[PDB]
């Protein structure tokens, strides 16, 4: 299906971003807002080049595991604008100091993830690329026909790859230059699973109320 | 403090 | 950063820690681990760069990375072995005999599925040593020197490929691959980690107080 060139993978997935949504208190706020998210992600990722070319069964794999993941790095990337703070929505920027209400771990990292993308200059492109990649890679390992079918998205990943690399080529980075950003920022994604598995602890250590979608992508780990 | 003194 | 391509992977070569023998299979697999961390300490002090840093850094890394560490050394140490995990030469663990343990068995898929990944990859042993240097190093950045480091592995393993004869958009297309299952190892260290402190407080086994030093980092 992806036979797509490199600027046509990038307008593919920033036509299908998700809107950014509005908003013991504290968690109440989050988690209903991710909650809403959830909804939006679902549908983001079947326009995600591939993605439906896998079974439901795979789709919901690859969902239940990068869901928190996929959260982050929106949160994260909303939030470079704003150094020093979150923001989980236009009306919920929140402070460090606001993260001791309930925390503040995790919200260091966020903080010192948004401000590593600030450094680096990330652009919208680029983040349009990361989180399609989180979403399939999260959960690949984990016959020869269900072969084929982790080999599908094998090929995918490669795709975005290139289409990073494409970016940074436009950007008129030299070759070493390419390799090393490409490597930064996929060095960045093994701390923002880091993140995700703190994140998911905590959830679980909370249960305020979850709905049932949440308790559900929650289960899963 | 520990691994703070294996790297001495 | 003086240093060459190959004069980077045969220091990473010759700097890699050695291959202990097993001495209550949370005991054993314990008390392997701490006397692995040991040398995982001198091996971390022969990594470019790292003593560079100072001595608060190098603790923050070690105490994030370590789990890491032991995990992608063991994965390298099983490549051999298919469905089995080598933890020792003395200690060749089958899928099976990670039921003996609660909520074990699960960690031993994903390590077993790691390892089955890198044999698919045909990972070098000089791509190995590479990844675990980044891994050290960039496992407890988001919480300037170690950056410049970090992008002169990303230019050896560039470097190693191409020698490898692989053309440059499969080079990066590898290069991606390798540091994209770093994820996953930074997933099973979590994981671990969980479990880890889940039979500390299940009085399950003795830990020595390196090791509870470990868990109380994270
Ligand atoms: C999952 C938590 C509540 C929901 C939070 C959230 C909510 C919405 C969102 O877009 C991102 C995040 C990341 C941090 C999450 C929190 C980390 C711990 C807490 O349980
Ligand atoms: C840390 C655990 C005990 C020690 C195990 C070990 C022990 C030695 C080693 O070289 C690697 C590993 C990785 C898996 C580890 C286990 C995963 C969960 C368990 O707590």
């Amino acid at each position: 299906a992806l036979s797509l060139t490199a600027d046509q993978m990038v307008s593919a997935l920033l036509d299908a971003e998700p809107p950014i949504l509005y908003s013991a208190s504290m968690m109440g706020l989050l988690t209903n807002l991710a909650d809403r998210e959830l909804v939006h992600m679902i549908n983001w990722a079947k326009r995600v080049p591939g993605f439906v070319d896998l079974t439901l069964h795979d789709q919901v794999h690859l969902l239940e595991c990068a869901w928190l993941e996929i959260l982050m790095i929106g949160l994260v990337w909303r939030s470079m604008e704003h150094p020093g703070k979150l923001l989980f929505a236009p009306n919920l920027l929140l402070d460090r100091n606001q993260g001791k209400c309930v925390m503040v771990e995790i919200f260091d990292m966020l903080l010192a993830t948004s401000s590593r993308f600030r450094m680096m200059n990330l652009q919208g492109e680029e983040f349009v690329c990361l989180k399609s990649i989180i979403l399939l890679n999260s959960g690949v390992y984990t016959t020869l026909k269900s072969l084929e079918e982790k080999d599908h998205i094998h090929r995918v990943l490669d795709k975005i790859t290139d289409t990073l690399i494409h970016l940074m080529a436009k950007a008129g980075l030299t070759l070493q230059q390419q390799h090393q950003r490409l490597a930064q920022l996929l060095l960045i994604l093994s701390h923002i699973r880091h993140m995700s598995n703190k994140g998911m602890e905590h959830l679980y250590s909370m249960k305020v109320p979850l709905s049932d979608l949440l308790l559900e992508m929650l289960d899963a780990h | 403090k520990k691994l703070h003194r294996x790297l001495q």
